[PDB]
């Protein structure tokens, strides 16, 4: 395992699906929310039904 | 443009993901997007213009 800063492991995953690096950094704060929200929503889904 | 910055402690180079070769950081092995403001943790170099000297002739 070699270490890396997780905002630079997902500007490398960004530029692994075409998507330029710079998209991540310019929306770091967006991208964040986004995955931190959907996080939350996996927790109301399984939380609200079996 | 491909690889990631990293600093030996004193200079910054840009090198390859998967295997240590510093290179030193230039206009041509990156790209811009914008000014300094929104990037989370960017820091200060220099970048250097490999057509400045050639044209400095
Ligand atoms: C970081 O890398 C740079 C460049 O490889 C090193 O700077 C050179 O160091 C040698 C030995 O002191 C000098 O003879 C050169 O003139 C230096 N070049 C430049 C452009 O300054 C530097 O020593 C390295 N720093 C560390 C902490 O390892
Ligand atoms: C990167 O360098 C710039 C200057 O090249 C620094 O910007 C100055 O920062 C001070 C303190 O915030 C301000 O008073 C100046 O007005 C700024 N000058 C300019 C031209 O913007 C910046 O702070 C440096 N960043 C880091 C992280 O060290
Ligand atoms: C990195 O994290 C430390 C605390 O762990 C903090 O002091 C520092 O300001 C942070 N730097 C950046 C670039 O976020």
């Amino acid at each position: 395992a070699l270490q890396i800063p997780f905002a630079m492991q997902m500007a490398y995953r960004f530029n692994g699906i075409g998507v330029t690096q710079n998209v991540l950094y310019e929306n770091q704060k967006l991208i964040a929310n986004q995955f931190n929200s959907a996080i939350g929503k996996i927790q109301d889904s399984l939380s609200s039904t079996a | 443009r491909e690889g990631v910055f990293v600093s030996n402690g004193t200079h910054w180079f840009v090198t390859q993901r998967n295997f240590y070769e510093p290179q030193i950081i230039t206009t041509d092995n990156t790209f811009v997007s914008g000014n300094c403001d929104v990037v989370i943790g960017i820091v200060n170099n220099t970048v250097y213009d490999p057509l400045q000297p050639e044209l400095d002739s």
